[PDB]
C-alpha cells in the first residue's frame, strides 16, 4: 500500500535522489486540495450502502436475466454475495480516494478478481455495468447533484477530483473486463 | 481411442493372460445385441441438426441472458460458436455410443474443456443445461417405436444417458 | 541482405474454395498432435510424417530417427520442429541432396513441405540462390517460418499434397513422391550412364512381323474392351 | 505487478495483504467492549474459511463456539479447532472434495503452508482412515507444528512462502498455487473450486510449478494435464514437457513458455480484426480449402518449449495470435 | 487401438463428419463375422497349452542346433526352453486377441512395433518363430470359417517376420 | 466417390499397407445389406414420376406464394414449374444412386457440395426442398428395411439443407 | 477413386438418368458373387510377402544382370527399393481386386510410373518381367482348393489376371 507520498518516495528512490522542490510543489497542491479530498471522501462514504442498493437494483432491473432461474443472481444467497461484492468494490474505491493513489486498490482488490469472477461463472460485462452505475452515482454524490440528498458544502470547483474517482472506477471496470 | 473390445483386450494383455470363457460369453452377448446399437445411432444422426437447434431454442428461451448484449450469445460470431459447440458434443456422444466405451469422447472433446470455458468467461453451468436440453431430446428420439422391431432397449438407453451425463458433468 | 526477387505467379488448384462440404474423399485423414493420440496413433503420425519428407522407399530402418521420435512422443518438440530436424538429418542429405542439382532440390523442398507445385522457373531460381549461400538451414527456415505454411499447417501437422484430386474426377494429379522421385533426368549425364541393363530388353522379344501395322483391326482392340 | 518497484519482491506477488497479524494481547475475559474480539473473530473466519462467504443465517451456525471464544474457555487455538470441526467447514472443504484436496486445504487453513512431500499426505490420510474426521482435524492442531508457530494464542497466517518455516523448495511454488490473491478464496479459484484437488501430480511428486503473479496477461491460466506414455496409456499431445532432454539444447537453453489466453476472436494472424475465409460469413481455418468447423487453437493455454535463438521469433508469434504470456522459465 | 470400429470413427472424425450410413455398414459387417471369430477364439484358448509345447518341439526338431548350442540365447539350457515357450506363448496370445477384436490392432500395438530391434540386438532369428507359427497354423484344428479367421492372423504374423 | 469400399481402400492406402481382415469385414457388411438396398432402389425408380409430381404439388400447397409471386425465381411462370420438378427430380435421382452405391457418396459428390452457395446466389432456400423431401419421405411406400434404407438418405439430405 | 458401383452410378449421373432395370440386375449378380472376390483378396494378402520374395528369387536368378555390380539390384539400398516396389505394385493390384474397377491402380500407381522409371535409368521391361513373376504366383495361390468350398472361379481369376497384365503393360 502506497499513498501519493509513497509514490513520490518510490519514484525518487528508483531515481536514487532526494525529492527536491518540483515533486514537493505538486504534493503541496495535494495538501492544499486536502480538505476538498476530505469532504469528498465524506460524500462517498455517507449514503454508500444506498449507492450499492441503487447500483445493483439498476443492474438487475436493466438486465432481467440475472434474476431469471438459472442466473447468477438467482438464489437469495447469491443475491447476498452480490450485494456484499458491490459494497467491497465501493469500499476499496473509497480507500483509493483517501490515499490519492491506486496502490491499495491495485494490490488488494483489483488483483485476482478477473480470475475469481471467471472462476465462479459471474458475467463480467454485468459487473462492469454495476461498476459503471457506481461510477456515475458516485460522481453525482461527489458533486452535490444527488436528486434526493443535496447537503450543504461550501461552494467551489472539484472537477480534478471527480476525474480522479472516475479514473478509479474505470480502472475496476476495465479490470473485470 | 478404444472401443468396448480393445478395452477388454487391453486389460487382458496388461495382465498377460488369455480371455476367459466367461468373458467370451458376455462379449458374445454384446455382439448379439449390436443391431440395436446401430439403430440408436442411426436415429440420432438422422435427426441431429434438428436436435441441436431445438435444444438451442429451448435454451435461449429459458435463459434470456445469453442473447442480449453483454452476453456470449449476443455476438453473431459467438452465437455460431455456441451452436457449433452443441453440434460437436452431439457428434462425439454419437461416436462413443457406437464404440461402446467413453474413450473418444474423453480425449478429443471433453478433455481440458472445463479449463477452456473459464478462459472465455463462458458459464459452463449454462453449457451443461444445453447438454441437458440435448439429452432429453436425443433419448426421446431414441425411444421411437417406429420403423424398427419391437422389443427391449432399456439396457441400451441407460448406456446412452451415461454419455450425455458425462459431458454435462465434465463442462462443470 | 538481398531479399528474394519478385517472381511471377501461376494458377493451380490450391487457390480456390472447392466446396467439398461434408467432404467425401481424398482428404488426408489428418495427423495432428491436437487430438491427443495414444501410442498407436502416435506411431501412425510418425510413419506418415517420415513418408512425407523422406517419402516411401527412402524411409528405412537405418534412416529412421529414434531420438526425434522419443522426443516427439514425450512432447519435447512440435511436429513442425520434427519435420525441420528431419530435413536437417544427414541421411536425408546423402539421399535427396548430394545428388540433386541445386535448382532441383528446391522442387522437393517447396513441394514436399508445402504440398504445391512450383509457380514457374523463376521460383526455382531465387530459392536456389538462398540455399546456395545461407545453407540448407536457413532455406528450410524460410519455408517453415513462411506465412503460407503457418496459414495451413500451423504448429503440428504433417504436410500433405493440397488438392491433388478434384471432387468429381478420378485422375487429378500424379502423386507427389512419384512426381519428383530424386534422380534428375540430367544428373547422370555428367557421370557414366547406367550400364549392363539389356537383359530386360532380351527377355521381352517381339518379332517385327508380329507388330501391328496401321489400318489393321487389332490396334483398336483395346478401345473395344473398354466400352 | 513489478518485482523491482518499492524494493520488495513478495508484496507484488499478491501476498502483500496477508502481512496483518492478530495476537490477542488482552488477558482476562472481555465483558463489554466487544471490539477486539469481533476483529479477532473476523480474522479467524478470514483464515479458516479463507475468505469464504458466511451470512447471518450462517452466523447462526457456530454461534455457540463463537460465544465460547468470548469467555475463558477457548484459546484461539482451540477456537480455531472449534471452527474447523463444525458443519460449515465440513460442507465446504471436506464433503465437496477428496482427501488429497481436503488435506491440502486443511494445511492452507490451519497451518498456512502447503504439504510438501507425500509423507505428510500419508500421515494425515492414515490418521483419517484409522479414526475419522475429528481426529484428522486434531492431528493438524495436535502437533508440534501449530503449537510452535502460533503458540495457541495467534490467529493462523500464511507462512509457506516464508523461508523460516522449514519446507521443500517446491512448497514455495506450491504455496503460490494455493494462494492467488486477496480476492481468491475456496470456491472462487479455478484450480481448487469445490471438489478438484488443487495439487495432484504436482503435490504428490513435488513438482515445482512456476509462479504466475496474479493479474495481467497470465492471471487466468491452468496447466494442461499429461499422461505417461505406453505403460498406463495416455494422450501425448496435451502439453510441452517439463524436461527437454537431448540434442536440441543446442541453439541455446530451452525456455518453457506458458501462453495464457488463446481464442478465435483474439487469434488474427498478425493483422487486425477477424479475417473472413468466405466472402460471406465463414471464419474457421479451411482444411484443404474445404470448410472445417474446428477452432484454430483447440484449448486456451498451450505451452511452448523453445530454444534461445528461436525465442524472439516465438515471442513474436504468440503476440501475433494475441495469446498472452503467463510465465517463462528456463529449463 | 486399431479396431474396425475405431478406424471408422477415426476416419469420420477426421473428415469432421457424423457417422453416415457407410461406417454403420462397416460395423454391421464386423458383427456378422464376429461369431466365427469367437468360435475360433475359444478353441485356441481351449487348447493353447498343447499348441505351445508342440510348437516349441517342432522348432527344436527342425533346428537341432538350438537345443545343442552352448550359448545362452539358444535353448540348450533349462532356461531357453522356458523362455522359448514363453515367446511362442506370446504370439498365440496376441492371435487370440486379434480374433476377438477383429483387426490386427493388438498384435500391431503390443507386439509388431519395435520387434526388429529386439531380434537384432538379441541375435534372434526371424525364422525360429516362423517355424513355430507354421506348426500352429497346421495344428489348430479349426474348421471352416473359424479356420479362415485363425489362418488370416497366423499368416499375418508370418508376413511380419518375413 | 465415397463408397464403403473406397473408404476402406482409402484408409489402408493412407496407412501404406495391404488390406487387413478389418476392411474385408466392412465389405462384407456392405454386401449383406445390398439386397434390401436394391429392393428400395427399384421401387423408387419404378414410380419416380408420381413421386416427383406429388412432391412439387406438395411444395406448392405448403407454400402458396410460390405459385403467385411475380419473379424469375418463383414458379408463377410455366418455367419455374418445370424447373421445380427438374430439381425435385434431381434429389430423387441422387437418393436412388445412394441406395445403389450404399453410402451417401453420390449425393455428397453430385449434390451436396456447394449447394449453399447456389441457394445463396440464386435466392434458393432449404425450406422449399425440405418440404419436398418430407412429402417423398411420407409417400414412397417402401416397406421394412428398404424403407429404412430410403428414409436414411432422405433424412440425410434434410440434415444437409438444415 | 471408384469401385464397381460408383462407376455405374457415375456413368448414369454423368448422363443424368435413373438406373435402368438391366443395370440393377447385373449389379445384383455381382453382389451375389462377392464372397469369392473377398476370398481371393484374403488369399493374396495372407501370402503377400512370400509372393514378393519368391518372384524376386525367380527374377534375379533368371536375369542375373540386375543383381551384379552396375545393375540396379546391386546397391543394397537399391536392392531394398527394388523389393518394396514389387510390394507396392502387389498392394495396388490387391486394392483393384477388391474394388472391381481399375481406378485406384490407374491413378495412384501406374499413372506417371513409366515416366519415373525413365528418370532413374531403371529397365521398366525388367519391371514388367517382375510383374509377370508375380502374376503366376498370385494366381497359383488364388486357385488353392483349401479350407474353402468347391466351386467355379475362372470368371474371377481371369479378371484378376487383367490387373497384373495392366501393370506390366503400363510400366512399359
Ligand atoms: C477483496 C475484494 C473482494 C471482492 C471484490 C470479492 C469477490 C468475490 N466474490 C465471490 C463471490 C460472489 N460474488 C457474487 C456477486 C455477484 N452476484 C451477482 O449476481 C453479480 C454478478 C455479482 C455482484 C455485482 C456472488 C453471487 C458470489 C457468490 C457466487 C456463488 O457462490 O455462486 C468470491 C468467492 C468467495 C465468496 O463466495 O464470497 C470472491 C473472492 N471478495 C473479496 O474478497
Ligand atoms: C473530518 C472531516 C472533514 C470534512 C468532511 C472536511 C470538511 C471541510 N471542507 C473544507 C473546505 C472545503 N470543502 C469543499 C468541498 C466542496 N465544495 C464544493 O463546492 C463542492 C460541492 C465540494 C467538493 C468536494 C471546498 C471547495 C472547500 C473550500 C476549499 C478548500 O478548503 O480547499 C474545510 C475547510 C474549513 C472550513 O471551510 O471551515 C473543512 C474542514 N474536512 C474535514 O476534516
Ligand atoms: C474439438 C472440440 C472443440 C469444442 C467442443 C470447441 C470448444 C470451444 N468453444 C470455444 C468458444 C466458444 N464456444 C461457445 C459456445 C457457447 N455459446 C453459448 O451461448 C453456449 C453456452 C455455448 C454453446 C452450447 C462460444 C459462445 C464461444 C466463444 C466464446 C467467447 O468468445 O466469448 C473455444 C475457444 C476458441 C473459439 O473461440 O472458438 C473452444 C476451444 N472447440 C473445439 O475445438
Ligand atoms: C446397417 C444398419 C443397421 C441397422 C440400423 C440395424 C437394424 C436392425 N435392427 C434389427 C433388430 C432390432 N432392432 C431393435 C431396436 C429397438 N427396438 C425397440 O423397440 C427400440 C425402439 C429400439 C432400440 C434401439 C430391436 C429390439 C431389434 C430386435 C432384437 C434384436 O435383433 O436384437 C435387425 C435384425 C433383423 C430384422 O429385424 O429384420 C436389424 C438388421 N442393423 C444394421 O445392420
Ligand atoms: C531451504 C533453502 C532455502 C533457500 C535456498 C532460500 C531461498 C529463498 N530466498 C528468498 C528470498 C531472498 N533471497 C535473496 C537472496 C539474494 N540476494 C541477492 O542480491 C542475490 C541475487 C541473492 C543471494 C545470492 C533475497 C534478497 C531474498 C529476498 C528477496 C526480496 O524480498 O526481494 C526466499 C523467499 C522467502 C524469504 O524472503 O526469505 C526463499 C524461499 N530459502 C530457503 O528456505
Ligand atoms: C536424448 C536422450 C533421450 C533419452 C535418454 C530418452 C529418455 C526417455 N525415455 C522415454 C521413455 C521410455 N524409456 C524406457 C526405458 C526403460 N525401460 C525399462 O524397463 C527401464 C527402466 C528403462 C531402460 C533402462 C521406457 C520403457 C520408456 C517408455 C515408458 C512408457 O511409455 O511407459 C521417454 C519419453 C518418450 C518416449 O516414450 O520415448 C524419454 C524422453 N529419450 C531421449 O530423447
Ligand atoms: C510382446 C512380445 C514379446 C515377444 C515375442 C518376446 C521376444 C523376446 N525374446 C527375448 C528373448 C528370448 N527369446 C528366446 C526364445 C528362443 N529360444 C530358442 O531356442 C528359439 C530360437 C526361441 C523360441 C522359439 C530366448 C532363448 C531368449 C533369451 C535369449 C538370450 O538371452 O540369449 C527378448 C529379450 C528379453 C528377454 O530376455 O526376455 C524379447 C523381447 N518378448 C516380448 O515381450
Ligand atoms: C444436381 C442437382 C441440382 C439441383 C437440385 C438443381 C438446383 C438448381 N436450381 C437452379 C435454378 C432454379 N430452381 C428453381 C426451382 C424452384 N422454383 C420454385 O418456384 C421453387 C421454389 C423451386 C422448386 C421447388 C427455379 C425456378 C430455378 C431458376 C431460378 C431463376 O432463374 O430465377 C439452379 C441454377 C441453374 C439453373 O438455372 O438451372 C440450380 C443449380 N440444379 C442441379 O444441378
Ligand atoms: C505409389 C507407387 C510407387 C511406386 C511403384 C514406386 C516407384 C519408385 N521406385 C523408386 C525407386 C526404386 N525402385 C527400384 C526398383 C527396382 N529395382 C530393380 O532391380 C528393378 C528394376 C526394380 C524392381 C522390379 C529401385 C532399385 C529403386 C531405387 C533406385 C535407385 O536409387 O537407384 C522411386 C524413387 C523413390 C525411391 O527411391 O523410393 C519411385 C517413385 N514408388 C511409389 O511411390
Ligand atoms: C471377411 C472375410 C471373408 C472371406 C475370406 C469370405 C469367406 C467365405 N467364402 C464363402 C464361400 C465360398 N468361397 C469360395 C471360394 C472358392 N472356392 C473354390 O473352390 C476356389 C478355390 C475359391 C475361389 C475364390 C466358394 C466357391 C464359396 C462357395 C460359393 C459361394 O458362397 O458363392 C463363404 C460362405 C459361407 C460358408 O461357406 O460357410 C464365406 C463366408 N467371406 C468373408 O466374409
Ligand atoms: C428502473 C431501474 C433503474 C434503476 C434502479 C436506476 C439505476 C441508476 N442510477 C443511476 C445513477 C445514480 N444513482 C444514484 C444513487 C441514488 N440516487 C440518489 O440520489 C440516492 C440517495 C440513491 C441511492 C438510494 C445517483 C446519485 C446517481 C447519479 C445520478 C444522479 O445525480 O442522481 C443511473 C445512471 C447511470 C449512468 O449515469 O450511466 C442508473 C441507470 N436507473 C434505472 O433505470
Amino acid at each position: 500500500m502506497l499513498d501519493a507520498f509513497s509514490r513520490v518516495v518510490v519514484n525518487s528512490d528508483s531515481k536514487a535522489a532526494y525529492v527536491g522542490g518540483s515533486d514537493l510543489q505538486s504534493l503541496k497542491t495535494f495538501i492544499s486540495d486536502g480538505n476538498k479530498r476530505l469532504d469528498a471522501v465524506n460524500c462517498i462514504v455517507s449514503n454508500a450502502s444506498c449507492i450499492v442498493s441503487d447500483a445493483i437494483s439498476g443492474m438487475i432491473c436493466e438486465n432481467p436475466g440475472l434474476i431469471a432461474p438459472g442466473g447468477n443472481c438467482y438464489t437469495n444467497r447469491r443475491m447476498a454475495a452480490c450485494l456484499r461484492d458491490g459494497e467491497i468494490i465501493l469500499r476499496y474505491v473509497s480507500y483509493a480516494l483517501l490515499a490519492g493513489d491506486s496502490s491499495v486498490l491495485d494490490d488488494r482488490c483489483l488483483n485476482g478478481l478477473k480470475e475469481t469472477y471467471i472462476a465462479l461463472g459471474v458475467p463480467t460485462a454485468s459487473t462492469s455495468r454495476a461498476v459503471s452505475i457506481m461510477k456515475a452515482a458516485s460522481t453525482a454524490f461527489i458533486m452535490n447533484t444527488a436528486s434526493g440528498r443535496k447537503i450543504e458544502i461550501a461552494a467551489g470547483d472539484c472537477q480534478a477530483l471527480q476525474s480522479e474517482a472516475a479514473a478509479y472506477f474505470d480502472k475496476v471496470g476495465s479490470a473485470v473486463d | 481411442m478404444l472401443d468396448a473390445f480393445a478395452k477388454v483386450v487391453a486389460q487382458a494383455d496388461a495382465r498377460g493372460e488369455f480371455l476367459s470363457n466367461k468373458q467370451l460369453n458376455s462379449l458374445e452377448t454384446m455382439i448379439g445385441e449390436g443391431n440395436k446399437r446401430l439403430d440408436i445411432v442411426n436415429k440420432i444422426n438422422s435427426n441431429a441438426s434438428t436436435i441441436v437447434t431445438n435444444s438451442a431454442r429451448a435454451l435461449f428461451a429459458e435463459q434470456p441472458q445469453l442473447i442480449q448484449p453483454g452476453g456470449n450469445a449476443y455476438t453473431s460470431r459467438r452465437m455460431a460458436a455456441c451452436l457449433r459447440d452443441m453440434e460437436i458434443v452431439l457428434r462425439y456422444v454419437s461416436y462413443a455410443m457406437t464404440a461402446g466405451d467413453s474413450s473418444v469422447l474423453d480425449d478429443r472433446c471433453l478433455n481440458g474443456l472445463r479449463e477452456t470455458y473459464q478462459a472465455l468467461g463462458t458459464p459452463g453451468t449454462s453449457v451443461a443445461v444445453a447438454i441437458q436440453k440435448m439429452k432429453e431430446a436425443s433419448i426421446a428420439l431414441a425411444n421411437d417405436l417406429n420403423g424398427v422391431p419391437l422389443g427391449d432397449c432399456s439396457s441400451l438407453n441407460s448406456e446412452l444417458a451415461v454419455y450425455f451425463d458425462r459431458a454435462a458433468a465434465a463442462v462443470v | 541482405s538481398i531479399p528474394v526477387l519478385n517472381y511471377s505467379l501461376s494458377t493451380q488448384n490450391q487457390r480456390v474454395y472447392s466446396f467439398e462440404y461434408l467432404p467425401n474423399e481424398e482428404q488426408p485423414k489428418c495427423y495432428t498432435t491436437d487430438n491427443l493420440p495414444a501410442a498407436i496413433e502416435m506411431d501412425q503420425i510418425i510413419w506418415a510424417a517420415y513418408r512425407q519428407i523422406f517419402s516411401e522407399h527412402q524411409l528405412l530402418s537405418s534412416t529412421r530417427q529414434p531420438f526425434l521420435e522419443s522426443q516427439l512422443r514425450f512432447n519435447q518438440i512440435t511436429v513442425k520442429d520434427f519435420i525441420k530436424g528431419l530435413i536437417l538429418s544427414d541421411a536425408f542429405r546423402y539421399l535427396n541432396y548430394d545428388v540433386n542439382n541445386n535448382y532441383r532440390f528446391v522442387e522437393m523442398c517447396i513441394q514436399r513441405i508445402l504440398g504445391r507445385e512450383i509457380y514457374n522457373h523463376r521460383e526455382k531460381l531465387a530459392f536456389a540462390v538462398i540455399i546456395g549461400s545461407q545453407g540448407l538451414e536457413a532455406f528450410i527456415d524460410l519455408l517453415i517460418n513462411s506465412e503460407e505454411y503457418e496459414d495451413n499447417f500451423g504448429d503440428n501437422m504433417i504436410p500433405y499434397q493440397r488438392r491433388r484430386i478434384i471432387a468429381q474426377r478420378s485422375k487429378g494429379e500424379i502423386p507427389f513422391n512419384l512426381k519428383t522421385p530424386r534422380l534428375g533426368k540430367d544428373f547422370l549425364y555428367k557421370q557414366g550412364m547406367p550400364q549392363l541393363l539389356w537383359a530386360g530388353p532380351v527377355h521381352r522379344f517381339r518379332p517385327q512381323e508380329q507388330s501391328p501395322k496401321a489400318g489393321d483391326p487389332a490396334l483398336f482392340l483395346s478401345m473395344v474392351q473398354d466400352l | 505487478l513489478g518485482t523491482v518497484l518499492g524494493n520488495s519482491s513478495l508484496d507484488k506477488l499478491g501476498l502483500d495483504k496477508f502481512v496483518d497479524r492478530f495476537e490477542v494481547n488482552e488477558a482476562g475475559r472481555p465483558d463489554g467492549f466487544s471490539a477486539d474480539y469481533e476483529v479477532i473473530i473476523r480474522a479467524c473466519y478470514m483464515q479458516i474459511f479463507a475468505n469464504a462467504y458466511i451470512m447471518e443465517s450462517e452466523r447462526a451456525e457456530m454461534a455457540k463456539a463463537e460465544s465460547e471464544f468470548r469467555d475463558g474457555r477457548f484459546t484461539v487455538k482451540e477456537f480455531c479447532r472449534a471452527l474447523a470441526k463444525s458443519y460449515q467447514y465440513r460442507k465446504r472443504f471436506f464433503d465437496g472434495r477428496p482427501l488429497y484436496g481436503a488435506i491440502e486445504l486443511c494445511f492452507k487453513h490451519i497451518l498456512g503452508r502447503t504439504p510438501d512431500g507425500l509423507e505428510h499426505y500419508r500421515a494425515k490420510s492414515a490418521v483419517y482412515d484409522t479414526k475419522g474426521y475429528e481426529a484428522f482435524i486434531d492431528a493438524f492442531f495436535d502437533d508440534g507444528e501449530y503449537d510452535a508457530f502460533y503458540d495457541s494464542y495467534c490467529v493462523p497466517f500464511y507462512r509457506g512462502h516464508l523461508t523460516t518455516s522449514n519446507l521443500s523448495m517446491a512448497a514455495f511454488t506450491h504455496m503460490f498455487q494455493v494462494v492467488r490473491g486477496s480476492s481468491t478464496s475456496d470456491k472462487a479459484n479455478p484450480r481448487t473450486m469445490t471438489n478438484q484437488i488443487t495439487l495432484n501430480q504436482a503435490g504428490i511428486q513435488s513438482i515445482p510449478l512456476a509462479v504466475v503473479a496474479p493479474g495481467a496477461d497470465g492471471a487466468t491460466f491452468l496447466a494442461p494435464d499429461a499422461s505417461a506414455g505406453s505403460w498406463q496409456t495416455g494422450f501425448s499431445g496435451a502439453t510441452k514437457a517439463r524436461t527437454s532432454h537431448g540434442s536440441r539444447q543446442e541453439k541455446g537453453k530451452m525456455f518453457r513458455i506458458e501462453v495464457a489466453n488463446n481464442t478465435q476472436y483474439s487469434a488474427v494472424g498478425g493483422g487486425s480484426g477477424i479475417k473472413l475465409q468466405s466472402r460471406s460469413g465463414k471464419f474457421y481455418k479451411m482444411r484443404n480449402m474445404a470448410p472445417a468447423k474446428v477452432s484454430t487453437f483447440r484449448r486456451a493455454n498451450n505451452v511452448y518449449l523453445v530454444p534461445f535463438d528461436e525465442l524472439s521469433a516465438t515471442y513474436i508469434k504468440i503476440h501475433k495470435n494475441g495469446g498472452s504470456i503467463a510465465s517463462i522459465t528456463p529449463v | 487401438m486399431k479396431t474396425p470400429i475405431t478406424e471408422a470413427i477415426a476416419s469420420a472424425d477426421s473428415q469432421g463428419r457424423f457417422l453416415s450410413n457407410a461406417e454403420l455398414q462397416s460395423i454391421t459387417g464386423r458383427y456378422q463375422r464376429a461369431s466365427a471369430s469367437l468360435e475360433a477364439a475359444k478353441q485356441l484358448t481351449g487348447n493353447a497349452s498343447r499348441l505351445i509345447t508342440g510348437a516349441a518341439q517342432a522348432v527344436y526338431t527342425k533346428f537341432p542346433f538350438v537345443t545343442q548350442m552352448p550359448g545362452p540365447t539358444y535353448a540348450s539350457n533349462a532356461i531357453g526352453k522356458a523362455k522359448c515357450a514363453r515367446d511362442i506363448g506370446y504370439y498365440l496370445r496376441m492371435t487370440t486377441y486379434c480374433l476377438v477384436v477383429g483387426a490386427t490392432g493388438p498384435m500391431d500395438e503390443y507386439l509388431v512395433a519395435g520387434l526388429e530391434e529386439i531380434n537384432r540386438s538379441f541375435e534372434l532369428s526371424p525364422s525360429w518363430y516362423i517355424a513355430a507359427l507354421e506348426n500352429i497354423k497346421n495344428d489348430h484344428g479349426l474348421s471352416g470359417q473359424a479356420a479362415n479367421e485363425a489362418n488370416t492372423y497366423l499368416d499375418y504374423a508370418i508376413n511380419v517376420l518375413s
